[PDB]
């Protein structure tokens, strides 16, 4: 399926950027957290892919820095997040303050978080809460 | 390096119908295509520009139509440049599956009408701001994806705006269109999840 | 360029519809 293989190639590219550059304004004093937290994003777009339907790749990106942070005890707000977020070139408001819910109910990318994100994971996030070092996931080649 | 001045030249001359060659190739075919694909443009055009005129404001629109042509004369000129390229790769002179797949045909066409829109933008409602054309041709976005580079590599005449465009176009799909409700990707997941 | 090649050789339009 030269389809699927093309399609995720380049959204984990596409995704991988953005996060790099968000992590290297926002995460600069702890250069570990990127790898752990772009483990969390592939694992998701990978095996959570529900989690993607009519939601945006955004979305899922702020919520995995959000988590990792949190379990890392790295004092991280959302409302950091969304600043940041919004000097991004492509970047939308709407992409934070209204992100689905359940069938037709939006709210701000925190009740997200909180309400769907953190459970469909909450299992998952907790390994890398162990003191003990996580099988990083491979970072897209991306040179050139 | 490209300037917008010599594609316009180029599709400014360019034929309304497949060329020889590209004949040659749907001769070539295990299940012949010419007639899918002229009966294609006919409907699609008819179809066109009546959802143009009525996202132009309102009316009757007769810009519509110069552009729906000029998307055709693309649309065999990008056909026929991936045709001579794969010949090249695969030493194969067949490709009949690939031609009779209304989605091929229906994903070059809009790709190739979304370049000609985009040039002529500063020409109400709303129209064409790229997923438009989608709406349009009752296209998925997942689908429209899966031509983007290989137009690109087919057509050598297009300007560094309007690689620009296209790429804006395909971070979209992978940011959100291709993950909607009705998006053949999830068929295309599970297929590969078993 | 700039632009984000993922086709590999081997690859092309036609494994896309394959």
């Amino acid at each position: 399926s030269t389809s699927l293989s093309l399609f995720y190639k380049k959204v984990y590219r596409l995704a991988y950027l953005r996060l790099n550059t968000l992590c290297e304004r926002l995460l600069s004093e702890h250069p570990e957290l990127e790898h752990i937290i772009w483990t969390l994003f592939q694992h998701t777009l990978q095996n959570e892919y529900e989690l993607m339907r009519d939601r945006h790749l955004d979305q899922i990106m702020m919520c995995s820095m959000y988590g990792i942070c949190k379990v890392k005890n790295i004092d991280l707000k959302f409302k950091i997040i969304v600043t940041a977020y919004k000097d991004l070139p492509h970047a939308v408001q709407e992409t934070f303050k209204r992100v689905l819910i359940k069938e037709e109910e939006y709210d701000s990318i925190i009740v997200f978080y909180n309400s769907v994100f953190m459970q469909r994971l909450k299992t998952n996030i907790l390994q890398y809460a162990s003191t003990r070092p996580p099988t990083l996931s491979p970072i897209p080649h991306i040179p050139r | 390096m490209n300037t917008i001045q010599q594609l316009m030249m180029i599709l400014n001359s360019a034929s309304d119908q497949p060329s020889e060659n590209l004949i040659s190739y749907f001769n070539n075919c295990t299940v012949n295509p010419k007639e899918s694909i002229l009966k294609r443009v006919k409907d699609i055009g008819y179809i066109f520009k009546e959802k143009f005129a009525k996202a132009v404001g309102q009316g009757c629109v007769e810009i519509g139509s110069q552009r729906y042509k000029l998307g055709v004369r693309l649309y065999y000129r990008v056909m026929e440049s991936m045709l001579k390229s794969e010949e090249e790769r695969l030493s194969i002179q067949n490709f009949s599956k690939l031609l009779n797949d209304n989605i091929f045909h229906m994903s070059l066409l809009a790709c190739a009408l979304e370049v000609v829109m985009a040039t002529y933008s500063r020409s109400s409602g709303t129209d064409l701001s790229f997923p438009w054309i989608l709406n349009v041709l009752n296209l998925k976005a997942f689908d429209f994806y899966k031509v983007i580079e290989s137009f690109i590599k087919a057509e050598g005449n297009l300007t560094r705006e309007m690689i620009k465009h296209l790429e804006r176009c395909e971070h979209r799909i992978m940011e959100s269109l291709a993950w909607l409700s009705d998006s053949p990707l999830f068929d295309l997941i599970k297929q590969s999840k078993d | 360029l700039d632009y984000h090649f993922g086709l590999e050789e081997g690859e092309g339009i036609r494994d896309l519809f394959d």
